[PDB]
């Protein structure tokens, strides 16, 4: 079997600038007889199957903007994007369709670098519908920041709580290049209502001082 | 020695080509491998024509060379064909293996 | 349009069976070779099987050679793919694909999930969550899905028409149970002006709700 | 090493009859099957072709209804059939087929020789066409088929000796001796016709 | 259709000179190739055509020098450098261009050219066994004339059949029969003399 290698597995760049991305194969993949190198490239975009970039190594495919271009022979092929958008961000996989079975390699994930952005952070209370279902989640937004590593703290009445949060992050916007993480409190309704304050605290690298959103019931 | 590597490589191309291709809206021939040439989905009353095979070990002294196959008006195709172009540079002299080989492939 | 739609997705107990549908439209379905191509969660691309336009050239990956069989309708234009002796690595959103000259593999379809667990189909309770009694120029609203299982649920703001600033997390796995939330960020002139609505679909449970954001009271 | 091999026929006016043309030395299913049409000392007329693997046949616009052309794909072998045979049929028909790869007819077989007649083997009658140099010669009129072979006193008279080609429902040929008159008659000249068809031979010495 | 017409229908020659034949078609053959679908065959006496040269003027497999194929649009010429006895026979011409259907010359028969030469006619009544059984049949042998365009003529048109030898080996000759209350029954033979050769029986 091909064996397909890609590199960088991980990359990261500003909006607008140029990017390169590896990809070899452990045989050669030019049919010498027309001549022509059977890597095809893809796009996949999070959330999205993926979308056909270039075939036969160089040959974009219709609707293909001009900034994609693949290039190489043999073993060693290369893909250029030239003025990366924010809606490049996506995973870059190259494919034997030399011989069967046709391989993939493990893809090249692009990421996008912008400048620091501040979280909105946004907490809500149970719902009515949920506490007169018999539960009581407490979920705090952190809305449009980066970088994208961030801690939440949750305190309940100035006491900080670990058990029962689950915290979940969105990909990379592909508009503003920003990210997104959700924190959520599980407890029993019981538990809920034998305390008052609730505040999710998050501690992002663009303050030293948190940022605090409580309510009260 | 053995070119017979290049000719099943060839037809299979061929036979790749066709479960990946579109075929045209219309009366037309049918692209498909006569042994000797792949030859495309061809309009009717049109003489279909392709380069010469690279599976022919003369192959790069006539690159340029075309084959001919009139494709019928009624989407089938003719007898009518023209080889010429891609034949042997010197014809009988040596060469004999694959030229007896290649008029198998007939 | 070239349109390929897969459908029979869903929980398979271990070791049982489970056929997959392909529906295609927008060309000839009777001239072109198929393809099934998986993809474990958050994993690479890998080919399963291929099988020409008349099924006389069938293809398997070796992992999947005698308990999967690819096959065709070209009459109603649908690919198949039966799975038998399922295991949990075969856990993978399943695609199926056309090619296009000059590549193997060209138009993806949607995909659909296979999850291979022994855990039960669980409906999910959706919840509004709308914010405090405390208040800018922008309101963040959210929707609760908790508690369902398998994977996915395809959560949407107002029909689809409210789109642009819109997250949904990724579902966490808690004791064979998942649970995620979606954001949206709406400026204050609209809500609660005019209506916001959340629908959330499981498609395992055939499960459609939804959930308007309705001020607290 | 390709061949072509097709029988001459013999048939009655107004039936049909149909022509061989056995194929070998190439996959036969390769190669459209030609025919045509020839009467010696004339043009070539082609019939039509056909393609042996799917039975596909174009014909020229002058031999439809006169021309069905058949493949039986198990002996390789091609045929070609006229119906309501005429006079206009006496002619030979060749079945031809390109150069592989090309347009033009590389392969020929030897024809077969179409007589339309409605008679059985009928012997002829021979007779004396009698009168420095004198020309004497035989009438071999009514024979039926082609052909007669016709010597001089057993080959010994061969220059001076003109045969012409016979003619049709049954055939008539003459033959010519020139002999000084010095010889003649005081030496023997005898025409000798052989008609093998019939197991006919005939001695007719010519007398004043 | 295409039509090939031929000229000379008969070129006559002799052996080693240089021969050529020429044919003409009603359309062009210069296909959309760019090249040109004329072919020439040979039939030599009571055999099929074997092909001589395709595309104008390309030879076919074991042909020799001699024979060398010129002509473009709706003109074409097939030169025999040196005529040996082998290369007699009736010459075709074939276009593939326009197909179906495929169309061919006339023909022309190579032959021999020697020195002019008279006919020698002579007459036959009916043989006494024809009268025996009921039939009569006249005989004139113009024999040994040289070239072969002649004419018949008989004084007593109805019920006159003619039968032309081919060209004799040995002389480069042409012979021809012609045969069929009255008196004096007579053949008329006109060759390139001035006044009929009259051979006549009473």
């Amino acid at each position: 079997d091909i064996v397909m290698t890609q590199s960088p597995s991980s990359l990261t760049v500003t909006a607008g600038e140029k990017v390169t991305m590896s990809c070899k194969s452990s045989q050669s993949l030019l049919n010498s007889g027309n001549q022509k190198n059977y890597l095809t490239w893809y796009q996949q975009k999070p959330g999205q199957p993926p979308k056909l970039l270039i075939s036969w190594a160089s040959t974009r495919d219709s609707g293909v903007p001009d900034r994609f271009t693949g290039s190489g022979s043999g073993t060693d092929f290369t893909l250029t994007i030239s003025s990366v958008q924010a809606e490049d961000l996506a995973v870059y996989y190259c494919q034997n369709d030399y011989s069967y079975p046709l391989t993939f390699g493990a893809g090249t994930k692009l990421e996008l670098k912008r400048a620091d952005a501040a979280p909105t952070v946004s907490i809500f209370p149970p719902s009515s519908e949920q506490l007169t279902s018999g539960g009581a989640s407490v979920v705090c937004f952190l809305n449009n920041f980066y970088p994208k590593d961030i801690n939440v703290k949750w305190k309940i009445d100035g006491s900080e709580r670990q058990n029962g949060v689950l915290n979940s992050w969105t990909d990379q916007d592909s508009k503003d290049s920003t990210y997104s993480m959700s924190s959520t409190l599980t407890l029993t309704k019981d538990e809920y209502e034998r305390h008052n304050s609730y505040t999710c605290e998050a501690t992002h690298k663009t303050s030293t001082s948190p940022i605090v959103k409580s309510f009260n019931r | 020695g053995e070119l017979y590597q290049r000719w099943e490589h060839y037809g299979q191309e061929c036979q790749k080509m066709l479960e990946t291709t579109e075929p045209p809206s219309g009366l037309a021939c049918n692209g498909s491998f006569d042994m000797y040439a792949c030859w495309n989905y061809t309009a009717a009353n049109t003489t279909a024509r392709v380069s010469c095979p690279w599976y022919l070990p003369w192959f790069r002294q006539v690159s340029a060379g075309f084959v001919f196959r009139q494709c019928g008006s009624d989407g089938q195709w003719g007898s009518w064909r023209d080889h010429t172009q891609c034949e042997n540079p010197e014809k009988n002299g040596a060469f004999q293996d694959q030229t007896l080989i290649l008029e198998r492939l007939q | 349009d070239v349109q390929l739609v897969e459908s029979g997705g869903g929980l398979v107990q271990p070791g049982g069976s489970r056929k997959l549908s392909c529906a295609a439209s927008g060309f000839t379905f009777s001239s072109f070779g198929m393809h099934w191509v998986r993809q474990a969660p958050e994993k690479g691309l890998e080919w399963v099987a291929y099988i020409s336009s008349g099924s006389s050239t069938i293809y398997y990956a070796d992992t999947v050679k005698g308990r999967f069989t690819i096959s065709r309708d070209n009459p109603k234009n649908t690919l198949f793919l039966q799975m038998t002796s399922l295991r949990s690595e075969d856990t993978a959103m399943y695609y199926c694909a056309r090619g296009k000259y000059p590549t193997w593999i060209a138009y993806w379809g949607q995909g659909t999930l296979v999850t291979v667990s022994a855990a039960k189909t669980t409906p999910p309770s959706v919840y509004p969550l709308a914010p405090g009694s405390a208040a800018n120029s922008m309101v963040t609203l959210g929707c609760l899905v908790k508690g369902y299982f398998p994977e996915p649920v395809t959560v949407t703001w107002n029909s689809g028409s409210l789109s642009s600033g819109v997250h949904t997390f990724p579902a966490v796995l808690q004791s064979d149970l998942y649970t995620l939330s979606s954001s949206v960020t709406v400026p204050s002139s609209t809500w609660p002006s005019e209506t916001v609505t959340c629908n959330v679909a499981h498609p395992a449970s055939s499960t459609k709700v939804d959930k308007k954001i309705v001020p607290r009271d």
